């Protein structure tokens, strides 16, 4: 669970066991906390490369 | 007392509460039905000091009381207050505080990232980001003020900004290792 | 008491000088030069004064002590206080250790955090036994949030409704 | 009794002892929050 890492917030898996996780197209796993935190900061970019 | 309820009731009384609350609980673990005059002669406490400690546990919905109205050998009314560890309420009281302590950090952090990010180090005026269209000077490329022509800076680096948020967010994760020994036992 | 308080004072003071042996009654009136007190006062304080004492100890033909029943030993403060926890006999005040054990400020500080202290309103300390099998401590700011949650002005069945609403 | 309100219970079924405790100001605040709109019209008050 916490071994795969976390993009922006990094502090979400240790706060709620029943966490709502999401996937994309390039091949990553972003939880619901990183969806709203990245939209208010940027948009829908890949944290490693560049996937719109 | 089971091995899970005995170990959980000892770790909470030491770290959270003080030392006086933990010394008066060790007798309650080894002996359940304990008279009122027994916790004063064994602990060697005071009549006003022991009463203040027992009231904190009873007020926190931990232990109860069972009064008795009988007759002693002298012929007077003898009243006793049997204090014992009641697990019929302490289970939900501990879980009640865990939900507020976990949401208190989330509330104080969410209400601190969205504030401001502009302040003039001369007139000491806290500016916001919704006034950058009027506080800009095209003849210099920098920002200014209102009643004066001074250069602004940041906004006192102490709030979770783009980089300082990681330092304050990881503080909440430190509660898990220090409480994993207590949460796994209760789970 | 006035006569009984004087006998107990000289019985314990002389023991701390360098005499470790039981004593009777004729030895006190002879060493203190108080033999000329009469015959009616010597017999009255023999079979009534030392008999009414509930804490007196008679070995054979002499008299022992009463404030302390254990023998003198180096490694004895930790073993004596440990029996009060495994059996539940209570505790020993600080005035009892400082009186029976000479210079108790060295043995207590040498053990470290093995004995907890109690702050009493009448300026008294209580010596217990800190169990090392269960130890837990947090920061100073962590104990403030634990007591900030108001749980005294609520209800037992009211807490169950708030926990079942979230999911726990 | 001046500036402090008291309460005296008397349940002649399972608790004949008259309980007397000081009414905490935080107790009446939690009850008033549960009052909805349909209950304010009875007392003669308007939530808005
Ligand atoms: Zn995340
Ligand atoms: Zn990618
Ligand atoms: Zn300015």
């Amino acid at each position: 669970m916490d071994d795969q890492g976390c993009p922006r917030c990094k502090t979400t898996k240790y706060r709620n066991p029943s966490l709502k996780l999401m996937v994309n197209v390039c091949g990553h796993t972003l939880c619901e906390s990183c969806v709203d935190l990245l939209f208010v900061r940027g948009a829908g970019n890949c944290p490693e490369c560049g996937t719109p | 007392v089971p091995a899970a309820l005995k170990r959980l009731a000892k770790y909470v009384i030491r770290g959270f509460y003080g030392i006086e609350h933990a010394l008066a609980l060790d007798i309650l673990i080894r002996n359940s039905c304990v008279k009122e005059e027994d916790m004063l002669e064994l602990l060697k406490f005071d009549r006003k000091q022991l009463r203040s400690v027992l009231n904190n546990l009873k007020g926190d919905k931990f232990i109860k009381c069972r009064m008795r109205v009988e007759t002693a050998a002298d012929g007077k009314t003898t009243r006793h207050n049997y204090y014992f560890i009641n697990y019929r309420t302490l289970v939900n009281v501990v879980k009640y505080k865990l939900d507020h302590m976990r949401r208190r950090i989330e509330t104080d952090e969410r209400d601190s990232t969205n504030r401001a990010s502009f302040k003039c180090p001369v007139c000491s005026s806290t500016f916001t980001d919704l006034e950058a269209n009027q506080l800009f000077d095209p003849m210099t490329g920098t920002f200014r003020c209102t009643f004066c022509h001074t250069e602004v800076e940041e906004d006192e680096s102490a709030m979770p900004k783009k980089d300082a948020r990681t330092l304050l967010a990881r503080f909440n994760e430190q509660i898990e290792p220090i409480y994993a020994l207590l949460r796994e036992t209760e789970d | 008491f006035g006569v009984l308080a004087k006998i107990v004072n000289y019985m314990k003071t002389r023991h701390q000088r360098g005499d470790t042996h039981p004593l009777t009654l004729d030895e006190i009136l002879d060493e203190t030069q108080h033999l000329d007190i009469g015959l009616k006062q010597k017999q009255w304080l023999m079979t009534e004064a030392l008999v009414n004492n509930p804490k007196i100890e008679v070995i054979d033909g002499k008299y022992a002590f009463k404030p302390k029943y254990n023998v003198r030993d180096k490694k004895a403060l930790l073993r004596l206080l440990d029996q009060h926890d495994q059996r539940g006999l209570g505790g020993i005040l600080l005035e009892d250790i400082e009186e029976a054990l000479p210079n108790s400020q060295k043995a207590v500080k040498a053990l470290g955090d093995q004995i907890l202290f109690v702050n009493r309103p009448d300026k008294k300390k209580i010596l217990f036994f800190n169990d090392k099998s269960c130890q837990f401590s947090v920061d100073e700011e962590f104990q403030k949030l634990w007591r900030s949650v108001t749980v005294d002005s609520m209800d037992e069945e009211k807490i169950e409704e708030y926990l079942k609403r979230q999911g726990i | 009794s001046g500036l402090e309100l008291y309460a005296e219970w008397k349940h002649v079924n399972e608790d004949s002892q008259e309980k007397k405790i000081l009414l905490s100001p935080e107790r009446v605040h939690e009850i008033f929050k549960r009052i909805s709109d349909e209950e304010c019209f009875v007392l003669g008050m308007e939530p808005r």
